[PDB]
Order: structure tokens, then sequence, then C-alpha cells
RNA sequence: UAUACAAUUAUCAUAUUAAAUUGUUAAGUGUUGAUUUAACCAAUAAAAAUAUAAAUAAUUUUUAUUUGUUUUUAAACACCAUUAGGUA
RNA sequence: UAAAUUAUGGUCAAUUGUUAGUAUUCAUAUUAAUUUUUUUAAAUGUUUUAUCAUUUUAUAAAGGUUUAUUUUUGAAAGAUUUUUUGUAUAAAAUUUUAGGAAUAGUUAAUAAUAAUUUAUAAUUUUGAUUAGAUUGUUUUGUUAAUGCUAUUAGAUGGGUGUGGAAAAAUAAAAAAAA
């Protein structure tokens, strides 16, 4: 490993491989990898009716 | 159970468990059935590597006989060629061929095992011989 | 008082309760994020349509004479009189089958004995879970394709439905216990996933269920993100029904394939079949369309009756073309993307687009 | 060591390794797997 | 590698594309969610990302959620090269919906994440 | 593994559907009270195991003696035919059954599950007495043993028992699985099996067993 | 929990140390823990995160020019309804109205 | 300014021109995109079309499905017309009275000479066809032109039963056309659309009333739903506006 | 400066197949007084007991839901301050 | 669910640090490089022609681009006279930054329309747009090896639009109509 790719570790590397591996990959069920904490409890206090036209 | 973790084949996992009847020098051990798997057992056992096996064919499992000498196992290691299910490794009749050639000396010690495009599970040997190229699945000893 | 303002004295662990207070009892979402407040007109008639009591329907006693006719005969003889020999165990195939009367017991069986032993295996006595089974029971066998059958899309989905009711209006009394609200959303998550297969097996049963049960919410896609990359259609190609349908009843596939050989589109060999396949239209398309259709006429119209408006536009067209930014429609004029297959231009050459993508690609 | 590298308990087979490596990137190049889209060496 | 090149025999890549259709707002325009494959050879496995297409239909037969077959064609505006070709699967339940004077598919409850807490009662 | 919680260990030769033993969310095991006859805690308990030794005898086949009248009079109870066993037999576990956690742990507290251990009430034999016999006089079910005709359990039982699993597992040497053999390293075995037949060798079958037999005797380590 | 339970990494020891950590390391790590709460406490720190506002960024309330603590720095420039609002819930913190859940209060706080 | 350079739209070669001339010796203009205006868009529909010798002839005798009293199609039909009069009522004389609706499965020319023969023969024939076929719920939504926009009609969705007609109509076809040879306008191993004809404009006519029903009238009706009908009843009818206040009907079959 | 983790068992912070939730009981007055504490000081002192079965396994909850901070002392113990109270 | 032989075939995979209780790819090793050394470049005036003109002579200045760059024969080749043909501008995949939020002459239909045509429009958490760095998909080094680690350079908007094609304002080492 090169010194100079991401921070001045080692363990950097790998932390930023580690949003390149792929089983790792975004999908429908694995979502916002790269921040989940700045949308949490975004919508707790958000109130939406869900959505009915049918009876 | 979760994402990170490999996604396990019923053949990674009847190797761990023959390895395992094997350090605890049990005679016999429960495997899960599939075709690859006793296409293995049965070439494990031309290789005279297992002392026996059947299929019952009752649908999970079938079951192999292990087979000691002085004192311990004839496997010395047996392993799985892939962790996963997603990945699929390819084994070129070169490479293959490889294997049999210890420094220009011909050694059928090691057994490979593999898949063929017409379904059959064959050593590295009979592969070698008819020149197809296989999928991988294990390497006992 | 105007926005939540949380506090937070950083050596205490957490803030302080931010701000005019949130409201004092939490809200119960769906699985999806969504608000109940309380169960909605329809629920709230299945469950006092459950509480007070359910039946079975004349259907099947209905069924039951026009099968094994010769049965519904003797027990039309038997009447009030009490029986040794059960004839009417056909009615009843399964143990769950008989919700009348408490432990399964079916009513033609209570004919000899006391009405006291009657009005105590009655519905009037049974345990709440015992009436869920009730109402349960009874629409399983609605929905049923045959007797013993549970594990088909139509019944699980129904009985899904109703725990996910039950749930429901349990935790709108006493509100903490997360272990349940759990139970509920995987419940939900359940049902979502038998509706959904329920719409590609036949969909007029999915409709009547969602109009009696009132689950429309949990067939809600969640989010618009994943919705986007065709993830809520994505499902049922996994659940394998994708290709299903048997189109032959409806659809006359003649229209909805190209031709391989021409290069037509299924457009066009719908077009020369003589055949129209398009979708019921809302308010946008019709009236886009409709005053699409018409501009030959205006145009006609305007230039017969009023040469000299046209002229002076068009002499503003003309002149337009020779001034301008390009003349000539060549590969860097005649790019359809401009901003994007140049975008080293952008920041300081060209000043009309502040971004290299307006578009998917 | 909670914070460092994990370890392997004994080796690779080596053979194993290099069955492995059928379908890597130089195999890929000798099959001509990626286009040329490009003047590459002179 | 993938199921596309699997079933078709494609003159130029991606000339062919199975998908489906998510929304239609815009006149005989079907956008189109896609598959297709990428491998990495260093742990020798694929993934499948996704994009969008956008499929010129005329007579606008489509409706949101079909499984649609799409080709690549003429230039017809100025994102547009995709046509679609032929309804491999069409939504029997959406058109049914539609006629009934309802939106083929419900609106998503949600849109995008955002960095904000929004406080709206009732 | 020194972590408490991970002690059971990594054992593959479970029938659970991990092979971590200790991510299993099923069995959790009881080191204080248990293992006294299956040596450690952690491993499966007698009737469980998938895996089987040597000198040690394996699963009694159940029944649920009348079909050994060919056989010897004197032969006594075959030792693995059981009445009652149950490979799916819950072994009461305290720390899953008996959980004291929540109690400061005094003489009567934890919660306790009593679908665990069979009644030894008299409530139950008591509160089910009836003048209508049992299931078994009322013939109520259907299906039987679910193999079917059973030489040892519901069919009668002729020749010879094996009771190491020595022609149980063994090789089909002929293309028909007329003849089969297990070999040693300097024995072979050689079985012929036609049980329909009562072992009438057909023409081919024969010719056969000439070149088994001699193939098998003109070896060079037997 | 918005806090950090830890500062550093307070479990260090060898594979399979059975515990989370050791009592030197730990003690070391209480040391550093804390002098950082102590000076928080001293300095009487505050935040906030608003709502309708990016919410990791964080307004420092203890900077702002009524409540900062120093007579020299100059504080930092927060938007003045937004301003007089902090400061009025900064002030009605403080104690405890009858039929309000007690919440636990301290010098630094105010 | 506002959009591309040279907007795709308008990018046109015309083969139908010549080699040298568009870059030397003249440019031609034209407005091209009339003509590309696509058969959805104009409404226009393609008819099975006549051989010329039978293009000749008129028509004398068509199969028809009969609308039931109580129709959607009919009360709907109805309202258009109302919409349409009060828009411009020069539509007036091209209208059909919603007495004279009815679904036109294929149209035929019958020789005045065979004629008792060849109805017998037919009623026959088609009363085999359609004893099996129980009713139809077809659906009407949309409209479509016939004869360069002469014709205006309510197009026929194959979105229900329709399936089942397309295979009785094409045995009738093969039947009435096939086997007693009998003039179906079309090639009789070709399917007839089926449709409602709302308005039309004859040969008499033609002269006051111009040569194309102007679109600007049925343009904002050109998709709209008429609704779904059952039919029970299927008739081989002889064209006289005059007798009953319907066409004088000379065979019917019963659907059940 | 470039130059090859693990995949059978690894302790600090990215959870996930789960059966809970709800129960109105107890305790209190005779009399002239050194109890508790290593030791001080305020000063009535007695007390709050019951539930199992059942809920099916997995496949698109990760912007949702969830991990010992809690109205009412006119009820105490307890704890903190010291005779004034706080808290419970 | 049987073995195999008419016997080495189908052309070489092979790992080299003297450490300091133990856990963890980390100082001193070799190979490759920079430290390191004038044996491969070069100077100005391009050239004909019918004369103040007209024919021939089309990608090395800088700026910093990651959903990005794409095209013809009408020039010459080129053969006998004159007409003579059609094929092209479009896409698909691969795209960096430790701690991550909105972007915008804007989509689609109409059409050689609309600085106010019509519409429930387009891009984004499957990570966008700005901003940082950076010359994109046969080139290297190390190695027994899935890897790790390099690869130069070259297309930077329009404004009498010439020319087949803008590649058109020093910086060749391309014989440029005897
Ligand atoms: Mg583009
Ligand atoms: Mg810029
Ligand atoms: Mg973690
Ligand atoms: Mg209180
Ligand atoms: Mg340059
Ligand atoms: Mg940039
Ligand atoms: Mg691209
Ligand atoms: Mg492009
Ligand atoms: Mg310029």
């Amino acid at each position: 490993i090169a010194h100079w790719y991401c921070g001045h570790k080692f363990r950097h590397r790998f932390m930023r491989d580690k949003r390149f591996h792929p089983s790792l990959q975004a999908s429908h069920d694995a979502r916002n990898r790269f921040s989940k904490r700045r949308h949490f409890k975004t919508n707790r206090w958000n109130y939406q009716q869900a959505y009915r036209d049918m009876p | 159970r979760r994402r990170e973790e490999n996604l396990y084949t019923p053949i990674y996992d009847f190797c761990h468990r023959i390895r395992e009847a094997t350090e605890q020098r049990k005679r016999f051990v429960v495997v899960p059935s599939t075709i690859e798997t006793r296409g293995c057992a049965r070439v494990m056992h031309d290789h005279g590597l297992v002392a026996g096996f059947r299929d019952f064919h009752n649908d999970r499992a079938f079951a192999v006989e292990l087979k000691y000498f002085q004192g311990d196992s004839t496997i010395n290691v047996i392993e799985p060629c892939s962790y996963d299910g997603r990945t699929e490794f390819e084994w070129s009749p070169k490479m293959m061929r490889r294997l049999l050639n210890t420094h220009g000396i011909h050694n059928r010690l090691v057994v490979y095992i593999c898949r063929t495009a017409d379904n059959r599970i064959i050593d590295h040997i009979h592969a070698v011989k008819e020149n197809i190229g296989g999928r991988g699945l294990m390497m006992v000893h | 008082e105007h926005p939540a303002i949380w506090l937070w004295y950083p050596w205490r662990m957490n803030p302080e309760p931010p701000t005019p207070h949130m409201p004092q009892r939490r809200a119960l979402k769906n699985v999806h994020g969504a608000v109940f407040n309380d169960l909605t007109p329809v629920q709230k008639k299945r469950q006092e349509q459950m509480l007070y009591g359910v039946n079975i329907p004349e259907t099947r006693q209905m069924k039951f004479e026009e099968q094994h006719p010769l049965l519904a005969g003797a027990l039309r003889k038997l009447e009030g009189q009490p029986k040794g020999f059960p004839f009417w165990y056909r009615k009843y195939p399964t143990r769950r089958h008989a919700y009348e009367y408490r432990f399964s017991i079916p009513v033609e069986m209570l004919d000899g004995y006391n009405d006291d032993v009657k009005k105590a295996l009655s519905k009037g006595m049974m345990s709440i879970q015992e009436k869920q089974f009730a109402q349960e029971a009874m629409y399983m066998e609605r929905y049923a394709e045959h007797d013993f059958d549970t594990t088909s899309p139509a019944v699980l989905a129904v009985k899904r439905a109703l725990k996910c009711r039950v749930l429901r209006n349990h935790l709108l009394t006493n509100p903490h216990n997360n272990i349940i609200k759990t139970v509920l959303a995987n419940t939900e998550r359940k049902l979502n996933h038998a509706l959904r297969r329920l719409r590609k097996v036949d969909f007029k049963k999915y409709w009547e269920i969602i109009r009696d049960h009132d689950v429309q919410d949990i067939l809600q896609p969640p989010n618009l993100v994943t919705y986007r990359q065709g993830s809520y259609w994505k499902y049922d190609w996994n659940a394998g029904l994708a290709i299903s349908t048997n189109l032959a009843d409806v659809m006359d596939p003649r229209g909805l394939n190209g031709c391989v050989e021409t290069g037509r589109s299924r457009s066009e060999v719908a077009r020369d079949l003589g055949l129209s396949y398009t979708r019921p239209l809302h308010e946008n398309e019709k009236k886009q369309l409709s005053h699409q259709a018409v501009y030959y006429e205006r145009l006609a119209k305007f230039k017969m009756e009023q040469p000299e408006a046209a002229r002076a536009m068009e002499r503003e067209r003309f002149v337009r073309k020779f001034s301008g930014m390009f003349v000539k429609m060549d590969i860097r004029s005649g790019a359809p993307d401009f901003p994007s297959t140049y975008r080293r231009l952008l920041g300081t050459k060209v000043v009309r687009w502040a971004s290299k993508r307006h578009g998917p690609n | 060591h909670r914070s460092g590298k994990a370890r392997a308990f004994v080796f690779r087979d080596p053979s194993l390794r290099m069955m492995r490596a059928g379908s890597g990137y130089q195999q890929l190049r000798r099959m001509g797997m990626p286009m040329q889209v490009g003047m590459g060496w002179r | 590698y993938d199921l596309t090149s699997l079933i078709f025999n494609q003159p130029r890549q991606g000339s062919d594309k199975i998908g489906y259709v998510v929304g239609t707002s815009m006149l005989k325009t079907a956008v189109v969610a896609t598959n297709h494959m990428v491998y990495y050879p260093k742990f020798n496995q694929r993934v499948s990302r996704t994009k969008r297409f956008f499929a010129h239909d005329e007579d606008l037969a489509c409706v949101e959620g079909d499984l649609v077959h799409i080709k690549q064609c003429r230039k017809i505006s100025k994102y547009k090269h995709y046509y679609v070709f032929s309804i491999l699967e069409p939504n029997v339940e959406g058109r049914e919906r539609l006629k009934l004077g309802l939106k083929a598919v419900p609106p998503p409850l949600f849109g995008y994440p955002v960095s904000r807490r929004i406080v709206k009662l009732n | 593994a020194n972590h408490p919680n991970r002690q059971s260990g990594i054992q593959f030769l479970t029938h659970y559907n991990t092979h971590q033993r200790f991510r299993v969310n099923k069995d959790y095991i009881d080191y204080m009270h248990w293992g006294k006859e299956q040596g450690q805690a952690r491993l499966p308990h007698r009737h469980q195991r998938v895996a089987f030794d040597f000198n040690d005898q394996l699963h009694p086949t159940r029944i649920g003696y009348a079909w050994f009248a060919s056989q010897d009079p004197t032969f006594g109870h075959h030792p693995d035919l059981s009445s009652s066993f149950d490979p799916n037999y819950r072994v009461f576990s305290h720390p899953e059954h008996w959980n004291k956690m929540f109690t400061k742990r005094r003489p009567g507290e934890g919660d306790i599950d009593l679908s665990v251990l069979p009644s030894r009430s008299l409530l139950g034999p008591l509160m089910a007495h009836s003048d209508t016999k049992g299931i078994p006089y009322f013939k109520v079910d259907n299906r039987g043993h679910s193999n079917g005709r059973v030489p040892g359990v519901n069919a009668p039982f002729f020749g010879e028992f094996d009771q190491k699993m020595m022609q149980a597992m063994s090789r089909p040497l002929n293309a028909n699985r007329t003849i089969t053999g297990n070999d040693g390293r300097f024995s072979k075995t050689i079985m012929i099996n036609e049980p329909q037949c009562n072992q009438a060798l057909s023409a081919k079958t024969a010719s056969e067993l000439s070149k088994e037999i001699d193939k098998a005797t003109n070896a060079v380590y037997s | 929990r918005w806090a950090a339970k830890f500062y550093g990494q307070v479990t260090f020891g060898p594979r399979n140390y059975p515990y989370p950590s050791s009592r030197w390391l730990a003690r070391r790590f209480q040391m550093k823990k804390h002098r950082i709460i102590k000076r928080f406490r001293f300095r009487r720190y505050k935040l906030a995160a608003v709502a309708n506002l990016p919410f990791a960024k964080m307004i420092r309330v203890g900077m702002l020019p009524e409540l900062k603590s120093s007579k020299t720095k100059r504080g930092d420039v927060v938007d003045p309804t937004l301003s007089g609002q902090l400061v009025s819930a900064v002030k009605n913190t403080g104690e405890k109205r009858k039929g309000q859940r007690t919440r636990p209060k301290s010098k630094y706080q105010v | 300014e506002r959009g591309l350079y040279f907007p795709i739209n308008h990018r046109i070669v015309d083969h139908r021109i010549a080699p040298g001339v568009t870059v030397e010796e003249t440019d031609v203009q034209s407005r091209y995109r009339r003509e590309l205006r696509t058969n959805f868009a104009t409404g226009e529909t393609r008819q099975t079309i006549a051989p010329p010798w039978s293009a000749r002839e008129r028509p004398t005798h068509f199969f028809s499905l009969r609308l039931p009293s109580r129709n959607s199609v009919t009360l709907r039909v109805k309202e258009m017309h109302n919409h349409l009069l009060f828009s411009h009522q020069q539509c007036a004389p091209m209208l059909v009275s919603p007495t004279k609706l009815h679904i036109t499965l294929g149209v035929m020319t019958i020789p005045e000479n065979s004629r008792e023969e060849l109805v017998k023969n037919i009623q026959q024939s088609m009363s085999e066809t359609f004893a099996c076929v129980q009713p139809l719920q077809l659906r009407f939504r949309g409209l479509g032109t016939f004869d360069f926009g002469r014709v205006l009609f309510i197009r026929v969705v194959p979105e229900a039963d329709f399936g089942r007609l397309e295979r009785a109509v094409c045995d009738i076809r093969r039947r009435v056309g096939g086997v007693l040879g009998v003039d179906l306008k079309g090639n009789p191993h070709d399917s007839y659309v089926p449709h409602v004809t709302v308005a039309k404009i004859r040969p008499n006519q033609r002269q006051q009333l111009g040569d194309t029903i102007p679109q600007s009238l049925w343009a904002d009706y050109q998709h709209h739903d008429f609704g779904d009908v059952t039919l029970s009843t299927v008739d081989l009818c002889r064209m006289k506006g005059s007798p009953d206040g319907y066409y004088h009907t000379e065979g019917a079959v019963h659907l059940s």
C-alpha cells in the first residue's frame, strides 16, 4: 500500500476500500452506507398520513 | 445472518464437516446431499481417501465413512476452493496440468475436484486427460 | 414559539428535552413511517364485527347439501332429535372449520343436551383470543381454494391482515410494549409480501381484501429513491410471478411485440394490425394531446387570414438564423448535450450553463 | 492485539492460491477482454 | 455476460435492455430502470448496478410497473435514444387501477433523505 | 475463544443452522448441570449426534418379538430397536427454562416454563380418562411407518443381522447394482445383492460374478 | 446517546483478553475523560441543535455574546431571532416547575 | 438560446428529392412534421384494404354486433353529440343518429340474383360459428378514422373478451368468403377491424360538407372513454336507413 | 519511495423472528419515655406478595421502530445537604 | 456410484533479511527508481503561379475536464465524356475525495413556434451539482501468485462561418505538382 492515499495510517486505505467492496454495495436493503447517521431520526416528528384512494 | 458474512455452499460445509469428523476420529459423518457433494464423495472414494459412502436417497443428507491409518487420518488437509457461492473459480486445462507437475516429476498425490460443462464431477487428472477445463470445488490429500 | 431547540450540556450524556414539548404520547407508526392515530372507520367496523360475534355463512350449508345430498337428507330427517352418529362431519373437514361454538363443537352436535350447556359453549362465552381465531377461520375459509389450504397467497394475506389489525388496536390502548411494536412491523412486512404476490396471482381478490380490511397503506412504496430505481417493481421478479400473467384472456398478444426483422416497435405492428393499446388517460395527457392535434388548423387559419403578423414573425426567424451562436451544424454545434460533452468549457469560456448534467445521460 | 491485523493460523496452500487466480486481470488481458480504446504502446 | 447478453444477440453493446417502467409523466416517454453488470477481478465477483433510460413509446401503451424490452435507435430528443420495442409483461392490475380513475401506483410516502429534522405535527 | 457466551466453540458436526455454536439462538446450553454422559457440556446430546464413533453404538431405530419369528428363538430384544426414542427431545436447560436473571435469585424466584418436562402430576390421567379406549384401539390414524414396509418394524425380518454398517455402505461393482462390494486394505468383500429373486443369479449376473470374484481374487493386496 | 462513551480506544489488550478493558488502561482513559469533562464543566459549555437546520453542525451556545464566560474572546455570530430564542431556552431550563419531570440541575448549567 | 442549438426535431433529410440538388442547385423547404405526424396522433387506422375489382362495387350487407338498450355507449355518444353540436352545428349532417349505433364486424357485397341461397347459407354457417360462444363484454374508448378522415369511429379495445371476437370473426371470414365464394371487401385470410361508426361523410354529401372531417371537432374526444357493454346478439344486415328506424335485418344469431 | 489481511473460534459503541402489555394490596395508640451510630445533629412509626398455554420457519422495516434519566410526598424508607430544607 | 493402458503427450508457477518475552502486513535486506554525472540530435528562408491577386500546403502555447471527445469524400488517392446513387453527427459499459446535500436558461411532447406553447416535468443519498486533486479503457515496477504500484501525450466556446474536414498565428525533421 502506497502511503499517500487517504489518511496517514494504513487502515484508512482499507476503510475507504470498503466503500468499493463488491458484496457491500448499496441497494434496496442496504442504503445510505456513507452517511447513515445524518438521516437518522429525521422523520420521527414528521407526521405523514399514508396514501389511500381505495376504501 | 448478516451481509459481510460469507455465503456458504454445501461444499464449504461438506469439507469442514469431514475435516472436523476426521479430527475427532469419528467413523461416520452425516453430510449435505447435493449433486457435486456426492460427486466429490465418489471421487474421494476412488482415490481411497475415504472408507466408503452411501446415499440413501435421503433428501438432505447422505453419509460418508472415514478411513484411518497408523493412528491418524488418511486425510492431511481438505479445503474448499471457494469461500462464497458468489465467487466462482475457473480452472484452465493448463493450470490443472501444472498441479500435476512437481519440478519435472509427475505427481498425482493431491486431488483437485471439478464440475465440467457437462455436469460431471471429476478429479483433475481425468480432466487433464481429455483437456477439459472445469470449475473448482475442493482439494484433498 | 418557533422551532424545536435541543440543548445539550456536553458533560451530560444526552441533551435536555427540547423546546415546547413534543406530544406527550409517542405517535404510532406503520412499517413505512406513516402515522396512524387510530384505526380507520372500516377496520374499526371489522373489530366491532369480530367482538360481538361471527357466523358461518349458509354458503357452506348450501354446498354441503348439493355435494352430499344424502347426509343432509339424514340430518334433515333427524332435526331436534339427539344423534349418536355425527352425519355432519363432511360439513366440517377441519378442526378449525367449526367456530360457532367453543372448542370446535358443530351446532347439530348440541341437539339432545341441556340448554345451559348450549349457553356455555356459545359465542358470548368465548375469550377474546378465541374470537380472533373465529374471525380468522371464517375469512381463511372465504378465500381458501381448498379446505386444508393455508400457504396460498390469498389465505396468508387475510390472516396477516387480521392479525395486524388486532395488534394495531392493542397498541392504541396500552402504549409501550415495543415487543409488539416490533411484532406488528414484522407482520406488516410479511403482509406486504403476501399482497404483492396476490396481485400477480389474481388481482380482484387482492382488490377486495384491500377494500375489506383497509390495508392500502402497506402497499405504498416506502420512499422515492428506491422506487425510482425500479426496485419496487423489482419485487415480483424475485417472487417469480413476473411473467405469470397468461396474456391471451386479457390484452391480445398480437400488438405487444415488436418485429425482429423489420425493427419496427410494438406501437408499429399494433398500428398495422389496426389496434390500439393505450392506457386510460388522465386530464394532463388528454389536454396536451388535444391541444397538439390542432396545430395545423390553427396555423392554416393564421397564414390565410392574417399574412402580415405571420410575415413579421418569419422575418424574425429568418434573420435570426443568420445571427446567433452557430450557423453551421457540425459535431460541435450538433452536440445533443453541449454542457455535458464539453465540461471543460463551463467555468471559464461558456457562461450559459452552471452544471454539466441536466438529464440522465 | 484487539486493534490490529488478523493473522492466519497457518500458511495458505500456494497451489490453491494459484488456482484462485484463473480469472485475474493478467489472464483477462491475455484473453483480450478489455477494449482497446486508445493508442497504447507505440 | 449478464442476463441481457444471455437472452439477446446485440449488434452493439447496450442495443437491447430489459427493464421496468418507472413513471410516465412525459407524453410518449417511458422511463425505464435497468440492471447491468460489473466485475471485480480482485475478488473474482460480480455486482449488478442500475441505470435509468428514457424510452420513446409512440401511443402511450405503457403503464408504470410494466416489464419492457427496449432498443437503441435514432436520436429522438436530447436524452432519448431508446424506444419501447415490446411489452413483455403488462400491468394488468395497474391498468385496471387507471380505468377506475386512480393513479397507476400510489405515490411514495417519503421523498429524498434530509440532514434536517422536520417537525410537523397534525 | 475467551469471550463468555463464545465458549461453546466452533462445532460443524452439529445439526444447527450455523457452524458457530455460539450464534445459534435455538438451544442455549447449561454449563453447570449438563454433560454427565456426553463429556463436555458444549457437545451435542447422545440422541442428537450426526457423527459416530468406531466402537460406540449408533441411534436406535424406533418402533412405536413378533417379527423375529424366522430368527434364533432365543434372540432377545435387538439392542437397536427402541420403543421410545426421540431425536427431537428438549433437554431441560436452566438458563433457558428456569431463568433467574431478572430476580435476586432467592429460593422461589425465576421464570419457568413447564412445557419442557413431561407432566408427573396426577391431574392429567385423572382429567382425561374415558370409557372409549385409546387411540390405538380406535385406529384413528392413516399412514404407518413413514418408509412403508420395513423388515424390522412393520413386516417380518429374514436372513441376517448386520450390526456394524458394513453392508449398508458398499459400492456396486456392477452396472446393474446386482453385485456390490466393500474393501479394506488387505480384505475384499463381495456381496450378492438380489433380495427379490431369493438371490437367484441371472445368466448375465453370474457371468459377471465370475469377473468380480476373480478380479478380487487376483488382486495384489487381497 | 449523543456524547461519547469513551475517549480513545479503551479496550486495547491482547486478543482474547477476557475483559473489555484492563485496570491500568481504563484508568488512563478515565483520567483523559476526566480532564475533558472537567473542562466542559468549568468553562460552562452549551451546545444546541435546532429544528429545520443542518443537525450535525451544532451552534455553540456557550460561546454566544450573552452567555459567554470570557470577557475577552469574540464569541460567535448567531441570528438575532434564533439567539433570543436560544437565550430564553437556556434560561427557562434551570428550575423545576411542579408537574414537569424532574431533571438534574448543576451550578455549571446556569 | 432556450434550448438545443439545432433542435433535434428539425433535423431532416429528404431522400425523395435527389443526390445533387440540395447542396448546390436549390434548397427545398417544407413543413415536414405534418407528414411525419404519426398514426396515433392523426387518429388514422389501417382497415383491411380492398382489391381493386372489389373496390369498385358498393357494399350491400354487413355483419353487426347489435347493441342492447340501456348502453353506456349510446348514452355517452349522445352526450358527445350535444357537446359537438354546441361547438359546431356544421356536424349535424355528419353525425349518425343514436338509434343507428351498431358494431360493424365486417362488410360484404352480395349480388342480387343468388340472394336467397346466400342469405340462407350465410345465416346457417354463422349460427354454426357462434354456437359455442357465450356473450361478449367489450370496451370502448378512443376514436379513429377510415377513408382519409371521412369516417369517424369508436375503437374496440383488445382489453377484454375482444380476443374471442377475433377468433369468432376470423371463423365466419373463412366460411363466408373462403367456403362459398362471396365478396368480403378484403382477403378472407385477414381480420376485419371492428368499429362503431359515429360520424360519416357520404359521396353525395362531400360537396357541401368538405373532403375530410376536421379533426378540431373530435380532438378532445379522441381518447374519451365510452365504457363496457355486453353483447348477446349478432346480425347480418342489408343497408336501408328507413324500415325500422334501424337497418333492415336479414338474419340473426343469439349468443347464449 | 514501490514491492500480496482474514475467511475454524478476534469484547465499546451501524441493533432485528421477536409475547408481551394490563392486575387496589398493606400499614397504622397506648402513654410519660435515653432510640441509631465509631461519633455527632434534626425527631410519630408502621407497611404495598398470584398467572401458564398461545402467537409458525424464511425471503425489500435501516429516512421507520428500539436498549434502566420520569405527574401526584397532601405517603414513607433511602440519598444529599445540616437543625430552617432538597430530593425520594 | 467403478476403477483403466495400448503408459512422462497440450512445451518449466515456485518464495534465501541475525532476529531479541508475547500480540500486530512496519527501522537495517534484494530488485526497481530519484540522489548520479553531455556516445543523438540538429540551424534558419516553406514553395510554385497567370502579379498589388489567385492555385497547392489541417491538431505540440496556456487554462483542468471523472454520467467527459463523437462524424462524411465534395479534397487527394482515382483509372473514361456527361449526368449517379444510398450509407454520418447517435449511444452502452468502466469514473477519484475519511467523516455527504440538494442542483438548474433548465425535462417531454408538439415544430423547421413559443425572451408568457402545453404538462402532475428533469437531475440527486443506487451519493448528484458546485469545490479539491487528476491528461480516460493494449504500455511500468515488485512478485511463485488472485494483488499492490506506474503509463506520457494529445481536441479549451462563439462573433462575413473560408474549407472535403477548424485541427488555422514560433518551437519540423512528413520532400511539398521538371
Ligand atoms: Mg448526451
Ligand atoms: Mg471549473
Ligand atoms: Mg460495529
Ligand atoms: Mg416525584
Ligand atoms: Mg495544444
Ligand atoms: Mg473539477
Ligand atoms: Mg459513457
Ligand atoms: Mg456520447
Ligand atoms: Mg475568437
